[PDB]
């Protein structure tokens, strides 16, 4: 089902976002086309990223029930970073390509680097650890990252691992939404260091932040403030609408009334650092073994030793 | 008391070809002389240990290859019973050091492949421990600088194959400072 | 851009999508229509955005008759209120190379690495117009009377040409200027096009975020950078 993205678009650009009226249209269009090709039950704008000569547009596919060293295993189906189904467009009127599924640690603790996209899918990704596959392998992964850091919703709009819908919402001031943080709560789950969205014992039991958590407790980075909070429509402040602005990811954006609520990314799909990037450190060299005891020649009995022996 | 199933000099100590079972638990199966390990010859251990290579004066003094129980493995010149001069080594996850040695040190000049990586850290090596002029080559680039103990120190040189020389110098152990200059080369 | 290009809403279509509201379409619209007005301006262009953590900077600049000439660039808050920046040294220009960190805004801040946060702004204003700051062929004319004029019979570029790249300049003192292709990191430019062939898009990676709209057929160029304010030395770690 499609969702109203026009009007949302249309707070995209009162919010100052967007792609155009023209081109926001044409990605609802190809959204269509997507929902006719597909049995997709919501199918919204996850929004597009973008790169060197071809830009990704990207949705947010949730399909039917039942339609369509170690190594940490992935997820099975509709659990955790694979919960929801992306679909790439480079421009719309091309058809749509499926990406594949977040895998564990071999890719997420194997993506710690600083990479343009190059717009196209089967594009080698070659830096500090090999990452496995091409490059829609590491769109996906970043696509997962920022679902995981971007995706904010107010408080209240979700009873609570799962979530629901609340109907007994009365919604939230814009004005409530600005100056405190602690009203915006987190959509989806957090994506452990392991490099999933739930742990997995590997024979530590670390864990994250729960699903609904306000996004005050979980405030970067290191000196500077995330998920800056202005008001669009300052002029008339009656009708005005808060606009949340990440500071971690560049580009990601949260939106009000706050009756309900429509995420929004735009970017080079990266993290900010306060400090340039720093490359990932090689691994620690292997020592060899312990030249002591064990690892010894012996010096042989000589001729006394063996006259010792001959009359014993 | 150990076993000498080979040949004996005019005097009575262990010269030639011979095996050889030593009593705590090695054999030996090469040549002797002088009552003393030279030449050719195979050492087995208690264990899956295994010498075969040159001997001097009871001691590894010559091209030879060792294997340990433990995975690793190291083909090369041995000398005065410990690491020294150009030698392979492997290590236990494959792991491959092609290098200098001074005395079970891992000295001089040394490559080191990263094989679950493929990155080679090549440049000088010190009492078994990256430090001194290094090259950390990587497969579309690699870093020319200086390591301390095991991480860069101080100012350094990036080449990138899309022809770029980053100048960057090290301000911590950890973190890199980019500034300044960024050079085609 | 020109306020021209201000009323066609060309920074969506452009695709960085960053953007301009209608709110400040209408006031840089207004409040540059005042900034041509009170410093007699030969051209005014909004520059662009600066990105910020309490307060959004507005940057616009002004030109005189010598279009090659050093600018006197504005910068604006609320949108209306537009106040001279002051221009830029080398001495400032080594300054602020201490400082790093987001732009937070209250144009009074005060950095501990003392630092003031104009100087920031202005030192990273010029950074940013000495480097990718883009003029394509034949838009500006060198006269031989020591100044750089528009030029009004500018035929827009052909499609053979678009992506070569050497059909693009920089707007400041160097087909008399210098070219995109000794740009240093090469390959340091997004390549791109709109819709069909009705607009090329070129985005710079130097600084993430300035964004150079162009239509092939027509005389309609200029430069937004819209972005974090921040020179990314991570490039080559990049490409």
């Amino acid at each position: 089902s499609l969702p109203n993205v026009m009007e949302s678009a249309y707070y995209f650009e009162q919010a100052g976002v967007g792609l155009g009226t023209d081109e926001t249209y044409r990605v609802f269009l190809a959204l269509k086309q997507l929902t006719d090709t597909h049995p997709i039950q919501r199918c919204r704008f996850w929004g597009k990223i973008l790169g060197l000569e071809m830009n990704y547009i990207v949705a947010e596919v949730e399909f039917r029930d039942g339609e369509d060293p170690q190594v940490i295993p992935k997820e099975e189906s509709r659990t955790g970073a694979n919960k929801y189904v992306y679909f790439v467009c480079n421009v719309p009127g091309r058809p749509w390509v499926r990406l594949p599924s977040v895998t564990p640690a071999q890719i997420v603790t194997a993506r710690k680097i600083k990479k343009f996209f190059t717009g196209r899918l089967d594009a080698a990704v070659i830096s500090y650890p090999p990452f496995p596959g091409n490059e829609s392998n590491y769109l996906r992964a970043q696509i997962a990252r920022i679902s995981a850091g971007t995706h904010v919703s107010p408080l209240g709009f979700y009873q609570f691992d799962s979530y629901e819908e609340n109907p007994d919402f009365e919604g939230i001031q814009v004005i409530d939404l600005v100056e405190s943080l602690s009203n915006w709560v987190h959509h989806v789950q957090y994506i452990l260091p392991q490099g999933r969205c739930n742990w997995f014992n590997p024979i530590e039991q670390e864990v994250g932040p729960p699903l609904l958590t306000p996004i005050s407790e979980d405030l970067g980075i290191q000196n500077i403030p995330s998920w800056t909070t202005q008001l669009s429509s300052n002029l008339i402040p009656q009708y005005a609408i808060a606009v949340l602005r990440s500071n971690l990811w560049p580009g990601a954006y949260a939106f009000s009334n706050g009756k309900k609520f429509e995420n929004f990314y735009i970017g080079w799909g990266h993290k900010y650092c306060v400090e340039n990037y720093t490359p990932p450190s090689p691994p620690p060299v292997y020592q060899e073994y312990p030249s002591g005891p064990e690892i010894t020649e012996m010096n042989d009995p000589s001729v006394e030793e063996e006259q010792a022996f001959r009359m014993t | 008391l150990g076993e000498y199933e080979g040949e004996r000099n005019e005097v009575g100590e262990r010269h030639g070809h011979g095996k050889a079972r030593l009593p705590n638990g090695d054999t030996y199966e090469g040549s002797y002389e002088f009552g003393k390990r030279h030449g050719q010859g195979t050492y087995k251990f208690k264990n899956g240990a295994r010498y075969t290579g040159d001997y001097v004066k009871n001691k590894k003094h010559g091209q030879g290859t060792f294997i340990y129980p433990d995975g690793s493995r190291y083909e090369g010149e041995w000398a005065d019973d410990q690491r020294h001069g150009q030698g392979v080594y492997y290590y236990v996850n494959n792991d491959t050091y092609t290098g200098e040695w001074f005395n079970h040190q891992r000295h001089g000049q040394g490559t080191y492949l990263y094989a679950e990586t493929g990155s080679k850290y090549v440049g000088t090596w010190v009492h078994g421990q990256q430090e001194g002029a290094a090259e950390l080559i990587h497969l579309n680039h690699r870093y020319q600088g200086k390591f301390m103990n095991k991480n860069p120190v101080g100012p350094g040189k990036y080449v990138f194959d899309i022809g770029c020389e980053q100048h960057g110098e090290y301000r911590l152990t950890d973190t890199e400072r980019g500034e300044e200059e960024e050079e085609e080369e | 851009m020109d306020a021209d290009s201000l009323l066609l809403s060309l920074e969506l279509a452009s695709g960085s999508g960053q953007g301009l509201s209608p709110d400040r379409r209408a006031s840089l619209l207004t409040s540059l229509m005042l900034v041509k007005r009170d410093y007699r301006f030969a051209r005014v262009l909004f520059w662009g955005r600066i990105l910020g953590l309490v307060a959004d900077y507005y940057i616009a600049q002004g030109l005189s008759e010598d279009q090659l000439a050093p600018r006197k660039t504005l910068y604006s808050l609320n949108c209306t209120e537009w106040s001279l920046l002051p221009p830029a040294t080398e001495e400032m220009a080594m300054q602020i190379s201490v400082v790093s960190g987001r732009f937070m805004g209250d144009p009074s801040h005060e950095y501990e690495h003392q630092i003031k946060e104009e100087t920031r702004l202005v030192s990273i204003i010029d950074q940013i117009d000495k480097a990718v700051a883009i003029i394509p062929r034949g838009a500006l004319f060198k006269t031989p009377f020591g100044v750089t004029h528009v030029n009004r019979t500018f035929e827009g570029l052909p499609l053979s040409e678009v992506r070569k790249l050497s059909s693009y300049f920089h707007f400041r003192e160097a087909d008399f200027l210098d070219s995109l292709e000794y740009d240093i990191p090469r390959g340091s430019w997004s390549i791109q096009m709109e819709r069909g062939n009705a607009l090329v898009v070129l985005r710079s990676l130097l600084w993430p975020g300035l964004t150079f709209y162009h239509a092939p057929r027509t005389k309609n160029y200029g430069y937004i950078y819209v972005g974090t304010g921040e020179k990314n030395m991570d490039l080559p770690f990049m490409l």
